[PDB]
RNA sequence: UAGCGGCGAGCGAACGGGGAGCAGCCCAGAGCCUGAAUCAGUGUGUGUGUUAGUGGAAGCGUCUGGAAAGGCGCGCGAUACAGGGUGACAGCCCCGUACACAAAAAUGCACAUGCUGUGAGCUCGAUGAGUAGGGCGGGACACGUGGUAUCCUGUCUGAAUAUGGGGGGACCAUCCUCCAAGGCUAAAUACUCCUGACUGACCGAUAGUGAACCAGUACCGUGAGGGAAAGGCGAAAAGAACCCCGGCGAGGGGAGUGAAAAAGAACCUGAAACCGUGUACGUACAAGCAGUGGGAGCACGCUUAGGCGUGUGACUGCGUACCUUUUGUAUAAUGGGUCAGCGACUUAUAUUCUGUAGCAAGGUUAACCGAAUAGGGGAGCCGAAGGGAAA
RNA sequence: GGUUCUCCCCGAAAGCUAUUUAGGUAGCGCCUCGUGAAUUC
């Protein structure tokens, strides 16, 4: 029973990127998100003699927490909130406002 | 004396002496104190109050409110059904934030739309405590509260 | 460990009622070491 | 409290009443009649609960700021604002609450049916023998075998059923009940080492518990007993690529990242005391636990002449330092190195005395019960016949 | 050894008395707070 899933296109509510649209690559057990193109981090990365020598500075992307995003309704063009109704005995998400099933 | 309503403007006889006594300040102090310290559980400091001492102070309190008009006496006041927003509405109209529903008998209707206020607080005239009464800006009562408080006070 | 376990040992207290009374109080205080080996 | 004790301090009952959150059984039973009434144990099915879960309405935007939970204007919601977390103080951006549903397993409180079940009503009888008392030999009941009641009675012996015994707040007497070996009796009340929910005029790392994390720890002792310090990680680890110096280190300086870098693995804010740098003033002829005041000279900002104030301040005058302990503390008589944190409650339970405040010749109830502080309840403690030594 | 911070007004004694039984029982003029209070001293 979470809103936010794997793939989800999302719009950022709060932080210096509010308002940006994005999907969803990952979240975490932590009540934590990754989507890319937004949260960009320049991380010093140390180099390392293994097979992998990227170095330099990587722009990686930084989670953030489930309840500074929503799910865009892409109808509206507005964030909106989700809720859960029991459709033929299947557990089905669905918008607020004119509510309709993802 | 005479109570004036401002709905039916229908007169209301209540007793001078447990209406019209002056207001001891003394007493009234003692007694809140010693409310506010029944309230604890020391985890006792609950303190003895004379029978009288507690009647003689709601007298005081009730006394004091009618001259501060902050009492209010009206019929009788329901709610069809038991939503906030009808409680709500029905206050606004009143112009009353503050308010303590004191009513003759607890509704569960009544009690379930002021349930979520915490402006309005809503009670039966037995439970009532001068702390209550003090705090709250205004206190609203019906004909039934106000008869059943004649008679027990005596 | 020869002539320390044979009379400062856990089966030197059980072999009698009242060396029981001493293992009971390392029950309740749990330490790292329960006896000397 | 009525009693008991060199009537020294202490220890220490009952009936009635105010409060019912008690529910009073079976056997000695022959005979006419049994799978009865009242119930329990062991299975299945239905209905109602407990122990794991899901669905569940409600804020769109703008200014300032890197970032908005707060501000201004317009609304929704409110059986639901109990609490905490979600970049700053959040009903409505998340996680929890009304309302509406499910039973493959197990358990508890009323009810259909079945097997084994110590077993009623009516009639005809009964109401409990190695005992009490007495004799010989011991101990424990405060009492050494006393003026001595009551409780327990090995071994050797031995009665009765209104012709014998106890009780009616205990001389003798009368009437009723009772008069020796049977078998049972729930919950509340006691107690808090473990779970879930809820609560607070308790506390926030020298507090609270030995112990808020790897505290029943490191370490010590033959064993046992006993027994320390230590998170203030950041909102998100964005936790230094490259270059220079050096010892292919430690440490430090740039750049980059971030709102902030004297917060850079001692990591939010960083005091007093101890130990340094730069500037100004005084001291190398000064008076021995000398500080304030008076006075001269000099320095960084008085200031459209104004030795106005502070720090420093040669020299002068006045004065036998301070605390504890004492018949005195200026003493060859004695005590503390300083700073920071912490530290030796006048409570609970009787009596007595004082102050404050409500009906005016009903001033007061405790426990329990209660829509849990009000209402209801007077069996006690403190008072209401003074004057009169007392009556 | 120690009755702890601050603050305003006021404030009992030396070698003594009765005199036993000793590191103590009755008891101290003058002085304090409240009350009573007559030119009493």
């Amino acid at each position: 029973a979470a809103k936010i899933r794997r793939d989800d296109e999302v719009i950022v509510l709060t932080g210096k990127d509010k308002g940006k649209r994005g999907k969803v690559k990952n979240v975490l057990s932590s009540g934590k998100v990754i989507v890319e193109g937004i949260n960009l981090v320049k991380k010093h990365q140390k180099p390392v003699p293994a097979l992998n020598q990227p170095g330099g500075i990587v722009e990686k992307e930084a989670a953030i927490q489930v309840s500074n995003v929503a799910i865009f309704n892409a109808a509206t063009g507005k964030a909106d909130r989700v809720g859960f109704r029991f459709e033929d005995g299947k557990k089905v998400r669905f918008f607020k406002s004119n509510s309709e099933t993802i | 004396m005479e109570l004036v309503l401002k709905d039916a403007q229908s007169a209301l006889t209540v007793s001078e002496t447990t209406f019209g006594r002056d207001f001891n300040e003394a007493l009234v102090h003692q007694v809140v104190v010693a409310y506010a310290a029944g309230a604890r559980q020391g985890t006792d400091h609950s303190q003895k109050v004379n029978k009288k001492m507690y009647r003689g102070a709601l007298k005081s309190i009730l006394s004091e409110l009618v001259r501060q008009d902050r009492l209010i006496v009206v019929e009788k006041f329901s709610v069809e059904a038991p939503k906030t927003k009808l409680l709500a509405q029905k206050l606004k109209d009143m112009a009353l934030e503050d308010v303590l529903i004191i009513t003759g008998e607890l509704d569960e209707n009544l009690f379930l739309a002021a349930r979520n206020l915490h402006k309005v607080d809503v009670r039966d005239a037995t439970g009532i405590d001068p702390v209550s009464l003090i705090a709250f800006d205004k206190v609203v009562m019906t004909a039934d509260a106000v008869k059943q408080v004649e008679e027990m006070l005596a | 460990v020869l002539k320390r376990n044979r009379s400062h040992g856990f089966r030197a207290r059980m072999a009698t009622k009242n060396g029981r009374q001493v293992l009971a109080r390392r029950r309740a205080k749990g330490r790292a070491r329960l006896t000397v080996s």
